[PDB]
């Protein structure tokens, strides 16, 4: 409103945020070299943005979630 | 040096001032007949158009203030002013703090009317004492002049 | 020039003083006790032996200080 | 000569003072807030912890000033 075109201080103004920008995805590289896309997802599981959802018929089997998992990727 | 203690009491708020001796009792007299125009005081922080804050007590004093000195009566004209020119300056001092009115006000009481009621009582003594808005441009426009905002109307 | 203005309150009539800067604490206590001589305010003017007017105010508030000045207190003469 | 009245009042006692015109509203503040450091007066003389005489209105008074004087505020010094 009015205040923020009047506004002296510091950090006063604020910027309305991009979705490509804030919510982009990217590319980066771990110090053994690995290669993972850069996702909110990613980060946060440590692992491609790529999961395997659960599926109660095909997804119960501890094989295939543990084979999943040692592929390196989320499964449920 | 020539020094007297005022206070601004509503409620759980009150104010503290420094007033000249001379001019303590023409502050007195607008304290006064002010804490009239209040109504009967909650100890709380609800009753609609009237104060919640201390940002308030000033604000609403101000203002009470510059009706008096621009408008009616012509016996109190050179001390009005004088009564003026320091609560101006306790403001500014204490609540602004260098920042415009607006940011200030826009920090009260979630009830979007007293927020604008805070700063029609500052431009209401800033203009009785003839005090012009000093030329700062905003943090917004600052950064727009530097090219970090691209500001459009 | 040294002026302060002083006012007279009871009820619904009141009246405007501008004193000298140096007198106006003196006129400040009249006032004060003065205003404590008068009883309850009615907002109407009918309480026997209390003000109805402005002129009132001012003729019983004269009587108020005259009786100091000539009597008692040689504080302030 | 420099002299302003000042007057030290709760229920039935109060006191009578005589101030340089300089230092009377110095004093009328300590005057003033410490009226409020006192109770709801008994025009009797039992309420406890409060002045029976006017002995202990100078001497609660005393003490209300040199509280401010030796602590906190050096703007009056």
């Amino acid at each position: 409103y009015k205040p923020e075109l009047f506004d002296r201080d510091d950090n006063a103004v604020q910027f309305a945020v991009d979705w490509v920008k804030e919510h982009g995805p990217r590319l980066v590289k771990t110090s053994v070299g690995q290669t993972f896309v850069d996702t909110k997802m990613s980060r946060l599981l440590g692992v491609p943005p790529v999961m395997v959802a659960g599926m109660t018929p095909t997804t119960v089997p501890w094989d295939f979630v543990a084979a999943t998992m040692n592929a390196g990727y989320h499964i449920e | 040096q020539s020094l007297r203690p005022l206070v601004l009491t509503h409620g759980s708020l009150e104010f503290s001032f420094l007033v000249p001796t001379s001019l303590h009792f023409q502050a007195a007299q607008l304290k006064d007949s002010f804490l009239a125009t209040l109504p009967q005081p909650t100890e709380e922080l609800a009753q609609d158009d009237e104060p919640s804050s201390v940002v308030e007590l000033v604000a609403r004093y101000i203002a009470f203030v510059a009706h008096e000195v621009d408008e009616g009566d012509e016996d109190a004209h050179p001390t009005n002013l004088e009564v003026l020119k320091l609560i101006l300056n306790e403001f500014e001092r204490a609540f602004m703090r260098g920042n415009d009115v607006h940011a200030i006000a826009a920090n009260v009481a979630g009830i979007t009317a007293k927020k604008i009621g805070v700063v029609r009582a500052y431009y209401a003594g800033r203009a009785a004492a003839g005090r012009a808005p000093k030329p700062y441009d905003s943090a917004l426009f600052r950064a727009a002049a530097e090219n970090n905002v691209k500001i459009y109307s």
